[PDB]
């Protein structure tokens, strides 16, 4: 039955080029319209192109039009996505989908996508800043402190508190990925305010892909 | 340019109905259709011109529309029914869009996300760049909305948040951070990060000091 499979998705940088493909099987490909459409990692659906069968008429978005150009083989039932110019905005999961044929024109078959990432990141180490609040949070029963280990790459990173010792109030949340391809997360261990100038709170991050080992004692 | 604007997130109980709405401008002269996306998975067609229903789309997703606002109705919510959803159609001449989507979750004891905001450290300061953490902990379900604020006035440029993580309490952790220069931070006088997580705000601000 409809089955559709892209490829070619990788790794690239940017103004290098790509070339995806799109193999469909269960069914004439000739007889639909295609359709590309891209999704960045934790973002929204965004359309990108439809080609007609007969391929006498190509649509873009915007955002591609002019460096990405759609191409068909209806014989080899396959539909082709040539990326050209690379932008780090390209980077996301490139779905080809079958066009239906009511309505206006939504896919109704998508393929799993390949994904396509686009960088420069080589392996940074990251850089390690306190977090601590101004003065307001600073007058709170238990306010919270934390490191912010800001542009590493490629994951994973360790942290921990006081080489182990601290535990209880640790919160080391998710890497977020930055534009520029590099990771940042940041580690905060809740903390009463009263005892906070007698004891110290150190966090050790640990990036090995870096070769990188940071301790960082934050203070009040 | 043209928008879907649908709601971000919208949770349901095992049993319920559920209802995602999508209004547009132009949607009362073009068709409306429903997708289906599970985590880490292609999306799946449910609905199509407006009413439309596939035959392997259970009788339960309702799709609907009139005017300029589109209906996926999602009646005896499942565990399963646990996804996002994106509504299609197009411009006023027939160039293709898409909704901003929405999330659609399902049961455990609901709860308000812990947020945290941090100004950027005088030492990242020194290395001539800025940066605001925002941290969002114990929250649920897993959905949450992260907007930024110049001195009460909104901004985009410079905003990358996480997608929503489960923490090993069965709660959700998220992250959000706004990128300044030093010359930013210091030209306004106070910057907030909103997070909004079921109709719920929590609005934390720091300001240079
Ligand atoms: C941006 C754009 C995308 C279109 N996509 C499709 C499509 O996917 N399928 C289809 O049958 N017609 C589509 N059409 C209509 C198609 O170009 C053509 O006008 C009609 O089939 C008339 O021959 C599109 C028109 C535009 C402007």
């Amino acid at each position: 039955e409809v089955q559709l499979v892209e490829s070619g998705g990788g790794l690239v940088q940017p103004g290098e080029s790509l070339k995806l493909s799109c193999t469909a099987s269960g069914f004439s490909l000739s007889n639909y319209y295609m359709t590309w459409v891209r999704q960045a990692p934790g973002k929204g659906l965004e359309w990108v192109t439809n080609i007609r069968p007969d391929e006498t008429e190509k649509f873009y978005s915007d955002s591609v039009k002019g460096r990405f150009t759609v191409s068909r083989d209806n014989a080899r039932n396959s539909l082709f996505n040539s990326m050209s110019l690379q932008r780090v905005e390209d980077t996301a999961t490139y779905y080809c989908a079958r066009v239906s044929d009511f309505g206006d024109y939504g896919p109704d078959f998508w393929g799993q996508g390949t994904l396509v990432s686009v960088t420069s990141a080589s392996t940074k180490g990251p850089s390690v800043f306190p977090l601590a609040p101004c003065s307001r949070s600073t007058s709170e029963s238990t306010a919270a402190l934390g490191c912010l280990v800001k542009d590493y790459f490629p994951e994973p990173v360790t942290v921990s508190w006081n080489s182990g010792a601290l535990t209880s109030g640790v919160h080391t949340f998710p890497a977020v990925l930055q534009s520029s391809g590099l990771y940042s997360l940041s580690s905060v261990v809740t903390v009463p305010s009263s005892s906070l100038g007698t004891k110290t709170y150190t966090c050790n991050v640990n990036h090995k892909p870096s070769n990188t080992k940071v301790d960082k004692k934050v203070e009040p | 340019s043209y928008e879907l604007k649908q709601p971000p997130s919208v949770s349901v109980s095992p049993g319920q109905t559920a209802r995602i709405t999508c209004s547009g401008d132009v949607l009362p002269k073009k068709y409306a259709y429903w997708y289906q996306e599970r985590s880490g998975q292609a999306p799946v067609l449910v609905v199509y011109e407006d009413s439309g229903r596939p035959s392997e789309i259970p009788e339960r997703f309702s799709g609907s529309s009139s005017g300029t606002k589109a209906t996926l109705t999602i009646s005896g919510a499942q565990v399963e029914d646990e996804a996002d959803y994106y509504c299609y159609s197009d411009i006023s001449n027939g160039y293709p869009l898409f909704g901003g989507g929405t999330k659609l979750s399902v049961g455990q004891p609901k709860a308000a996300p812990s947020v945290t905001l941090f100004p950027p450290s005088s030492e990242e300061l020194q290395a001539n760049k800025a940066t605001l953490v925002c941290l969002i902990s114990d929250f649920y379900p897993g959905a949450v909305t992260v907007a930024w604020k110049a001195d009460s006035s909104p901004i985009k440029a410079g905003v990358e948040t996480t997608t929503p993580s489960k923490q090993s309490n069965n709660k959700y952790a998220a992250s959000s951070y706004l990128s300044l220069t030093p010359e930013q931070w210091k030209s306004h006088r106070s910057y907030s990060c909103q997070v909004t997580h079921e109709g719920s705000t929590v609005e934390k601000t720091v300001a240079p000091t």
